[PDB]
Formats: C-alpha cells, structure tokens, sequence
C-alpha cells in the first residue's frame, strides 16, 4: 500500500508521533516521503549486505531480522517481513525505539538529506490532522 | 619495481564478502570503495581523496549503510551514496 | 586442528604500527585491545563482548583517541579508555 | 603555568567564550580542569600514536603538529608546540575553530565524560567577572 501523504501523517499523529521525542509531525512523514515514498512495502538493498523495509525504511542489520543479513542485530526483535504491513504500527514501534535510544531522527539518511533544516511542518499542512 | 601491503586479520570465522564498486561524484570526482562484509564486521576503503584512502566503519544507523573515519562520514543507499566531511552525492558507476 | 583467516589490506605505504594494550573494566570485564596505526588510518579491534569482536575507526575528535564501530564508541584518553554503547570506565592492564 | 579557576574563566571570558557558539562560559573553564586541571603544560600520549597539548588537551592527529604523529591533518594550521604558553590565546582560537566546526564540545573526551549534563555554570561562580 502507498499511503497518502495526508492519510499518512492522520495515522501517525494517532500513533503519537507529534512531538514524539521532541520531533514535531512534520518530520516523520518527511523522512517517510524520502525513504520510501509513503510505499509500506518498499525495499532497498545496500553494501554492507542489508536491506531496508517499509514506509521508514527500517534497516535489515541493525533493528530487523530478514535472515539474510550477515551480523544481524536485530535490535527491534522483529522479522523485517513484519514492517510490510499496510498499517504502520509495526514500523512506528520499532522507529519509536530508534528514536528513544538517542539515535535522533539523523539516523535516517533521507532525513538527514531531505528534511533536516527544512520547513518540514509543511508535510503535515493542508491535511486538517 | 617493488610493493609492500601491510594486512589486518579479520576477526571470526564468519564467511567474508568482498566487492569493488566504482563511483562518480556531484563535484566530479570519480574513485572506487573496496566494501568488506565479515560477521559483525563491515567496512568500506574509500579514497576521500587523491592522496587520502580511508578504512571507514560500519556504524549504526536506521537507515542505508553508515561508515564513518577521521572527519567523515559515507553514507550508502542502494546505488546513491553521500560523503560529509571536508555533503557529497555519489551515484555508483 | 583448523583456522581459517581473512586479510584486509591496510591502504598506503606509510610505516604500520601495531601494540597490544590488556584493560580491565569498572564491570568486571577483562580483555585485550589491538591497535594499528598507519598513515592516514587509525584501528581498534575491541572485544566489545564475549562473542563479539568490532574493528573501530579513529574518528576526529578534540582530544584523545576516538573511535567508532557499529554503535559503539571507544574512546581512549593515555592509560584510560570508556566504551559507549549498549559509558564503562576501563584503564590499562 | 596552571591557571587558577577564577584566573581561568576571566581569561576566557575576555576571548569571548561565554555563549561561543551557545556554549556559556563554565563549559570551557570545565573543559579545561577535567581535560589538563588548568596546567598550560600538560601532554598525554594516546593509543593512535597523537598526542594532547596545553590547558585544552589539543590533540596532534586533527589539530596541531608535534612532528610525530602519523597521517597528521594540522586542521588548525599550528605547532603543538605553540600550545604550551602561559597565554591562552593561540589554545583558545584552536578551541574556536573546532567547536565553529560543528564538532561541539562533545569533541572532547573530558567534558563529554566530566561536564555534559552537570551544572556548569558552577565553574564560573564566585569568581567576579
């Protein structure tokens, strides 16, 4: 599924992501827009032998399990096929986490070339959360 | 002529993953990155510039594969990647 | 009976320095760094667990020597060095 | 010399650290009593072949030169010996620079593991600037 960028942020926003953190709304679907294009079952192979999945991209070497990748961490505890659901919950969770342990919203690269210092409370503008 | 390499010992039994990819730059440059896969281990050499070759980390990151040494960083995303430190996109070719 | 190795090969001609430090953690925990200096490049190979051996990267800092792996950090100051990540106080022998 | 605290933060303070790149005054004089314990001569050999100069523990891999150091990068254009005045000036501008570098205070390993997160503001208090 490729949610709306409206419909994507109404979701979030029940998650509680706004202000998740100290990140306001804004911000999550930005990264969202950029790692994957709202697409829940994007996908994308690096160097190290990883792969990222879902709307948030979630990384195969550290967070998830996709029994491929070579000294997997699996810091969320959760098989990567899980964070390709049409609801986000899964994803949200484990993002949730990255964020809690300190990483910031830096340890996403879309994010960090896309959305830091930018008007990111525009991605939410528009949508009457 | 003559040539001497110095070798570090990779540590584990894990199977190792070698792969030599070619890169051109937003500014020009074009060079080729050395990636080794090994267990726990992964690492990028990357020439950051003409006379300066680093052996840059694997650090841990939400998304794409981060590598970071001396003053920067590379950061891989499929195909794309960037490096910050004097950022810089890179596409592979 | 076996042991299989595998080599990364250091860039650059410049003089290779290894040394072998032994630390003592404020966990308890014991074990043996190896660090490798050459040129531009900078290592750690750190134990940072009983099954889990990381090759750290020196990265720029103001003062003592920084490294980084994975989502580690160990950073070492004379005698001294901490470990960050899941910091602990570990000092030589 | 080893400056005297009070010395030390009125010294720094006509540099013009006090909220240098948002760092308010009792950072820098924190930095320096954890980091050389306000001695302008201290020096400390590291496990990458560098070496850490003067009242703020320069280090000579990134920031100065002892002729000595392997694959030195000078960043701050200067000799490790010209660090080691009992004027602070030439340690100070280095100082600048690595913090206008983005590399904030966190850059050094003293004040991360001694400074972060304490009350700073206590370096600098009793002392009539």
């Amino acid at each position: 599924k490729v949610f709306g960028r409206c419909e994507l942020a109404a979701a979030m926003k029940r998650h509680g992501l706004d202000n998740y953190r100290g990140y306001s709304l804004g911000n999550w679907v930005c990264a969202a827009k950029f790692e994957s294009n709202f697409n829940t079952q994007a996908t994308n192979r690096n160097t190290d032998g990883s792969t990222d999945y879902g709307i948030l991209q979630i990384n195969s070497r550290w967070w998830c399990n996709d029994g491929r990748t070579p000294g997997s961490r699996n810091l969320c505890n959760i098989p990567c096929s899980a964070l390709l659901s049409s609801d986000i919950t899964a994803s949200v969770n484990c993002a949730k986490k990255i964020v809690s342990d300190g990483n910031g919203m830096n340890a996403w690269v879309a994010w960090r070339n896309r959305c830091k210092g930018t008007d990111v409370q525009a991605w939410i503008r528009g949508c009457r959360l | 002529k003559q040539a001497q390499v110095d070798y570090l010992a990779l540590p584990g039994d894990a199977k190792l993953d070698t792969r030599s990819v070619d890169y051109k730059c937003e500014n020009g440059r074009k060079f080729t990155v050395q990636y080794l896969n090994k267990g726990d281990n992964s690492l990028a050499v990357v020439p950051v510039s003409d006379n300066s070759t680093l052996v840059f980390s694997n650090v841990i990151s939400a998304s794409g594969a981060k590598y970071a040494a001396g003053q920067y960083i590379w950061w891989t995303k499929g195909e794309e990647a960037t490096l910050y430190g004097d950022g810089v996109a890179c596409k592979e070719r």
